């Protein structure tokens, strides 16, 4: 399983 | 009296946390003076997680793609470079509430307060401990990369741990605040794994000795062991080793109780074989290994920071 | 992922924690606007606390004996008087780290971080519950009368308690900010016991809906109860009745995961009287009643301060 | 065992 670097997603 | 599970308070890391977003990636900054250390894999979009080439994408980067909030101020950056998986953004303002600080790197065992943040606001504070298998327990959702862990003994803040990244078993694994990974794991969501964790013995004997100062002792015996055996009976059940320097950092503890070390690991071997049986020790029917004996002293004797 | 005892961002706590001293006597203080809190039994010399008349006490003293230090500054205290167990040291200087807060009281089952403190300095947080008996489980020493436990209610401090003794059992009794006593105690070394205490059942059920969204599963079953049938199986465990209200409280939490709350509680009928099958959920070998429904829902969604 | 009132000492 691949590993899930943990940061956000935000809208421009 | 009493055995809490207790982080340092969280105040002068709070006034650290700032939100660091790259195009539509975001997550948490740590300003210190006037650099904000946070994760490299921010300048990564959505189909450059898997095998990224960060020397590239740094210098495809200029300083106004990099926008840094501190609450509902907008951080002027002036600079940006790469020290291994961290990221360095100059800005044009030390941060005022900077406090006393030190950057560290700790071993397997060693415990710290996470402060975990999202969109660089705080969440909430917890305690852990770097695992055997260079991973953490904590609790991260996505946007809490940049979080830090951290201990404050005395005056100084002394930062250890940024998250980065969440592993299969639910278990997360970062760097020091250099950069440096801890453990073999890498920034790409590639597939890794964390090896079997083993439980820290030298932390289950401190707890056990933080139980008889609190004035439990219902689980000791008259037994003492010797290192070779209580060592072939530990990993039986995935226990660490019991090092002679374990045995000498126990030293202190096992004179202000008036037990061995040896005699103490007896009773653990007795606790491995028998459980618990409808008992707890200090509120809990696990053994527990995320106190250190400098833990144990702190709570027990002199609480001050 | 992961699931942690998580307390409040403890910062702006901090910021208003001071040391008062009068005589020998010492404990810690609550700075808010123009007005210290502690508890009163700080004008009670070693000889006073086994039957300390309070009212005459205090008469004794005037502003000039109350020592307040907010670090190196020590502040002027230009009046005093006693609301129930707490001292109000009113001091010629509004905190310029107040705030926006309020005084709540709460209920016993609700849960809140304790900021610990010894002589006027934070040394650590630590999140608890109060106990059904209208106890708290704490680590407390000496010197740490004054610390104070609060809530985070939207971008409000919520203060709802101030630590002032230990029971003979190690548990603690404390008052809220009103000087109003939590529990059928009082402030003098007497010999005092806490009501039996039961578990938090509605926390359980919480804390059994935050190990199904981890992934902790096996405790389920295809059964269902009644409130009446989980309360008759309850009440003989030593575990609260559980209401309709708290069926309701759980609703997000059994709608996220689709487990009817009457489900879960079949569940906990079955942990109740199997026990739990040689297994663990979310890394504990007890049933968790420390988690509040809100406290899942914050810590899962990763609500922020 | 009676309830201790946890205040400190401090040498004045």
């Amino acid at each position: 399983t691949s590993a899930v670097l943990q940061s956000g997603f935000r809208k421009m | 009296s009493g055995f809490r599970k207790m982080a340092f308070p969280s105040g002068k890391v709070e006034g650290c946390m700032v939100q660091v977003t790259c195009g539509t990636t975001t997550l948490n900054g740590l300003w210190l003076d006037d650099v904000v250390y946070c994760p490299r894999h921010v300048i990564c979009t959505s189909e450059d997680m898997l095998n990224p080439n960060y020397e590239d994408l740094l210098i495809r980067k200029s300083n106004h793609n990099f926008l840094v909030q501190a609450g509902n101020v907008q951080l002027r950056v002036i600079g940006h470079s790469m020290q291994n998986c961290v990221l360095k953004l100059k800005v044009d303002t030390a941060n005022p509430k900077t406090p006393k600080y030190k950057f560290v790197r700790i071993q397997p065992g060693q415990t710290f307060s996470v402060l975990a943040c999202y969109n660089g606001s705080p969440s909430g504070v917890y305690q852990c401990a770097m695992r055997p298998n260079f991973t953490i327990k904590g609790s991260f959702l996505n946007g809490s990369a940049g979080s830090v862990g951290f201990n404050i003994d005395y005056d100084c803040v002394s930062f250890c741990y940024m998250h980065h990244m969440e592993l299969p078993t639910g278990v997360h694994a970062g760097t020091d605040l250099e950069g440096n990974f801890y453990g073999p794991f890498v920034d790409r969501q590639t597939a890794q794994a964390a090896g079997t964790d083993t439980t820290i013995t030298v932390n289950v004997l401190a707890w056990l000795y933080a139980a008889v100062i609190n004035g439990d002792r219902w689980f000791l015996n008259r037994f003492t062991t010797t290192l070779n055996d209580f060592n072939l009976v530990a990993m039986k059940y995935n226990y660490e080793p019991l090092t002679q320097d374990h045995v000498d950092i126990l030293g202190p503890l096992s004179a202000q109780t008036g037990i061995a070390v040896l005699d103490m690991c007896a009773s653990l071997k007795e606790l491995l074989q028998n459980g618990m049986n409808g008992r707890t020790i200090l509120g809990s029917a696990l053994l527990e290994d995320e106190f250190t004996p400098f833990d144990v002293v702190r709570q027990c004797s002199g609480v001050t920071f």
